[PDB]
């Protein structure tokens, strides 16, 4: 049995454009493990993030978390693109700063 | 309300000789002693800062454990493909989990020792702790054979003895941990979605441990709407619950005799 | 007519393998020197089976399997029809071993009757008529589990136990005179004996692989049924950001693989829409919306494991 991933994109802090914080795309509950995750800003992939080592949950379904330290603004939209093997088209999600 | 769990995973890399073998240990949902085969000069390496206080015997003895459990799975994957005629070029996974859950009072709560293949359960140790339960025809024979061998008594020995003493060693030795004590600053936000599709969102952020209960009432049942617990980058966790005019957000957390009471402030 | 000789050949694997055999069912009630390698003359008297209508199969996937259950010898074979078919497990007892007739090759065993067959009778079996069953969230399901037992070798206990999400729990259990249920009270309420389980208002917790285990006098065999649960999703569409944006919300659906595209009318099957963060409901049913931007007459079709249903809202200026 293969399990489509669960995707939650969010920030560490409530988003008010003023100072610096850190954002994270959290993907959990997927199987198998062939998971390709990218952080996108305004449609273009962010170059170098931190790809954490793979972690296993009690339900055989793995979970990964990608994150960056940056300063958010009010004129840019951010998103997370994931292309597991269970879905035929790469899914993209928008971070809702609200 | 505490637990120690060992997660072991073997992945079939086609066209590449060495199958990927990985192990990760956990106290509750806190990671430690992560182990990998694709690391420079491979051995057991400690992730947590508090585990680094263990002796070298842990690393040499335990790394021998990893070697045994690794060559074992190496021999076992060819057994999987020898029982199942499947295209060798395909990538398959076999996972092995073994952990013990103990309560804060010291009494043993429950113990788990289970094995799955390619996302489908294969064999597991029953709640009786003396009988196995197999999920497919292939694991039937493994279950009967393991029954005659009586693996349940040795596994019960490990889960009731060594693993509990270790769990007390990790929770007792490193006492500075678990002091974030889940102190969430929960407040509710509100917008107006068009056509009145709006929802009130109670937010509990920055807490730790992860076990927590969000509620809403005057909404007590079939109402609200929530997400799965998500870890924040700070090492904390966060959560929110939305409801579709006196509405209250009550939260069960770790704190002084006080749940939570919140309306539109 | 009624009297029918069944011949089902499969393989034989026992470790401690690669050995193809051929199981024979002597005579069974039925309503309306080639091949070989190895073969066992199995008869089913003193024990009856329910359907036994698996004949005239469009062969030109029945997968049987034998395994020795360790004087007389003992075996267990499980025949599994692939697709929408039955699934049987059964135990075979050999006649008592004598110091006179000693024949078999290899592995130095007995007896291979003068007809070149083992010639043994089945004594106990466990059959299911359903293998994978799919229901809705609030529905109520019956996962049948029948079993047959010859006179003697009487029952002892029957346990319903499930495995799902990694962990497993015992649902039901019985003894010689009474039994117990966990959570929802799901009784069964009955040589052909029945233990068909009926579950009431199902839950997401109820999704998983159910296992019907039987322990008797010297024999313990079991069968498995699969239970998958799905929930019909609710549909909605909204508009905001005014300039403008559209939110095609999807709510209360299970499982997780839902695919969503769009069409722009005067078709154009406008491919390219963004999702949002994933959410769900207390019971466990998921929900997510995929936002979009409009320009001035639309459609947000939805595809799930359940069947398809489209809807669209126009776009004025």
């Amino acid at each position: 049995i293969q399990r489509t991933p669960k995707i939650q994109v969010y920030s560490r802090h409530p988003a008010e454009n003023g100072k610096s914080n850190f954002l994270n795309c959290y993907v959990s509950g997927f199987h198998p493990s062939d998971i390709e995750v990218d952080l996108l800003k305004n449609g273009e992939r962010i170059e170098k993030v931190e790809h954490s080592d793979l972690s296993f949950s009690k339900d055989w379904s793995f979970y990964l978390l990608y994150y960056t330290e940056f300063t958010p603004t009010e004129k840019d939209e951010y998103a997370c693109r994931v292309n597991h093997v269970t879905l035929s088209q790469p899914k993209i999600v928008k971070w809702d700063r609200d | 309300s505490h637990s120690l769990r060992y997660f072991v995973t073997a992945v079939s890399r086609p066209g590449f000789g060495e199958p990927r073998y990985m192990e990760v240990g956990y106290v509750d949902n806190t990671e430690f002693v992560r182990f990998d085969s694709d690391a420079e000069n491979p051995r057991y390496e400690p992730r947590a800062r508090w585990i680094e206080q263990e002796g070298p015997e842990y690393w040499e003895r335990e790394t021998r454990r990893a070697k045994g459990n690794e060559q074992c799975f190496r021999v076992d994957l060819r057994t999987a493909l020898r029982y199942y005629n499947q295209s060798a070029g395909g990538s398959h996974t076999l996972q092995w989990m073994a952990g013990c859950d103990v309560e804060s009072d010291g009494r043993l709560l429950r113990g788990y020792w289970q094995f799955a293949y390619d996302g489908c359960d294969y064999i597991a140790l029953n709640e009786d702790l003396k009988t196995w339960t197999a999920a497919d025809m292939a694991a039937q024979i493994t279950r009967r054979k393991w029954e005659q061998a009586g693996a349940a008594e040795r596994d019960r020995a490990y889960l009731e003895g060594e693993c509990v003493e270790w769990l007390r060693r990790y929770l007792k030795n490193g006492n500075a941990t678990l002091l974030r004590t889940d102190p969430p600053k929960a407040h509710v936000t509100h917008h107006r979605r068009p056509e009145g599709d709006v929802t009130l969102r109670c937010w509990a952020l920055g807490f730790y441990p992860a076990d927590i209960t969000l509620t809403w009432q005057l909404e007590l049942t079939q109402e609200m709407e929530l997400v799965e617990t998500r870890p924040a980058g700070d090492g904390t966790f966060q959560k929110w619950a939305s409801v579709v005019q006196k509405y209250t957000c009550h939260v069960e957390h770790e704190g002084l005799p006080e749940p939570l009471t919140l309306r539109w402030g | 007519w009624r009297a029918v000789d069944v011949v089902l050949d499969c393989f034989l694997v026992k470790d401690g393998d690669r050995a193809r055999a051929s199981l024979v069912l002597k005579q069974v009630p039925v309503l309306d020197d080639f091949q070989g390698g190895t073969l066992a003359q199995d008869d089913p008297p003193i024990i009856f089976e329910a359907s036994v209508d698996l004949v005239q199969i469009p062969q030109a996937e029945v997968t049987c399997e034998i395994s020795r259950y360790f004087t007389a010898a003992w075996f267990m074979a499980n025949v599994q029809v692939s697709g929408g078919g039955p699934s049987i497990s059964l135990v075979m007892k050999t006649p008592r071993v004598a110091k006179n007739e000693v024949l078999w090759h290899p592995t130095l065993n007995l007896p291979l009757s003068p007809q070149g067959t083992v010639r043994t009778a089945v004594e106990f079996q466990v059959m299911t008529q359903t293998q994978s069953l799919s229901f809705l969230l609030g529905s109520s399901a019956s996962l049948d589990c029948g079993f047959s037992m010859a006179p003697g070798l009487d029952l002892i206990s029957v346990e319903w136990r499930l495995q799902h999400k990694g962990r497993g729990q015992l649902v039901y259990s019985w003894t010689a005179g009474q039994g117990q249920a966990v959570r929802k009270g799901a009784t069964l309420e009955p040589m052909a004996r029945d233990a068909s389980l009926t579950l009431p208002g199902l839950t997401i917790q109820d999704e998983g692989t159910y296992i019907c285990q039987i322990t008797t006098s010297l024999y313990r065999a079991q069968q498995i049924i699969q239970l998958n649960i799905q929930a019909s999703p609710k549909v909605r569409l909204s508009l905001a950001n005014e300039l403008p944006t559209l939110i095609c919300d999807i709510a209360g659906y299970y499982p997780l693989d839902v695919v969503v595209t769009w069409t722009r009318e005067e078709p154009a099957q406008v491919s390219g829409a963004s999702f949002s963060s994933l959410r769900q409901s207390v019971a466990g049913t998921y929900s997510i919306s995929s936002s979009l931007t409009a320009e001035p007459t639309y459609t947000c079709q939805v595809t799930h494991i359940s069947l398809e249903e489209p809807l669209g809202a126009s776009t004025q200026v």
